[PDB]
């Protein structure tokens, strides 16, 4: 509440909310949020305008690791990439098998990737029209690009999901950072099953000399 | 590739000789330095350096 600030935009959701660590960008995200949301507001989104940001609720300076989708999910997204409250979403189902197949916990309710020590999970653009996917690149384009930026300039890896959606990812950064690029749960062919990320982000982090993610805690039971 | 087992299993290997770095023939250590550089393209920048 002290180490929370906010400020105002002159469109919904009108105050954004923000962690100390977001600091530095937050004049610039005012300033292109102002220009874009009043387009971004003609159509109904996935978030709710009033969850765009909750994310930036987020400390930056104990995370390691920045596991990031290109959007929300199309229908029911709640501001916090990658959640499923109820645990319906097949991407986070998918995860959780993944996770279950590599730590061999097997009786679990939920999995949720924003309760992992370690790690932010994100949505590169911050929402869609309902139904969706990528409807709204075109708006959120420049505030993607400092946002993201921000965040790998604390995170040791950025693990990207999605081949295609990613394949121009460095593009859009400034300075290096380790990235893996791995296929979306969603991939053809079971693809995303034989995918070993998780594991590649641990040594990743071990050659960084920084703790790996245990991956197991984002079990709900 | 990134992502794959295949991947993996080489970087397992890089922080394998990371760890010791004591390195007694030329086949241990340009193996060390040209994992690095795999790994330094395959993923940006990793934590490590030739050595």
């Amino acid at each position: 509440q002290d180490p929370m600030n906010s400020v105002t935009v002159s469109h919904a959701p009108y105050t954004i909310t923000y962690h100390d660590d977001w600091e530095p960008v937050m004049s610039q995200l005012v300033e292109f949020y102002n220009e874009v949301a009043s387009w971004l507001l003609r159509d109904e989104t996935s978030p709710i305008p009033d969850k765009f940001f909750i994310q930036l609720k987020q400390p930056l300076r104990n995370k390691r690791v920045c596991v990031c989708g290109i959007d929300p999910y199309p229908k029911d997204g709640t501001g916090v990439p990658f959640e499923s409250p109820n645990f319906t979403k097949k991407s986070i189902k998918e995860i959780a098998s993944s996770i279950s197949r590599l730590t061999g916990v097997i009786d679990y309710k939920g999995y949720n990737l924003n309760i992992i020590d370690g790690v932010i999970p994100w949505n590169y653009y911050l929402s869609c029209k309902l139904g969706e996917t990528k409807s709204h690149a075109i708006y959120w384009d420049k505030i993607s690009k400092l946002l993201l930026q921000h965040i790998t300039k604390h995170v040791s890896v950025l693990y990207c999901l999605g081949k295609t959606d990613f394949s121009n990812i460095r593009a859009k950064l400034e300075s290096p950072v380790t990235t893996i690029v791995g296929y979306h749960p969603a991939a053809r062919d079971r693809q995303f099953e034989k995918d070993r990320s998780f594991e590649i982000i641990n040594v990743l982090l071990e050659l960084d000399n920084k703790v790996p993610i245990n991956w197991a805690q984002g079990f709900i039971y | 590739a990134m992502a794959s087992s295949a991947d993996l299993t080489n970087l397992k290997e890089l922080l394998s000789l990371y760890k010791s770095l004591r390195f007694s023939d030329s086949a241990a250590i340009e193996k060390y330095n040209s994992l690095v550089e795999w790994g330094t393209s395959t993923y940006w920048k990793i934590g490590v350096q030739k050595v």
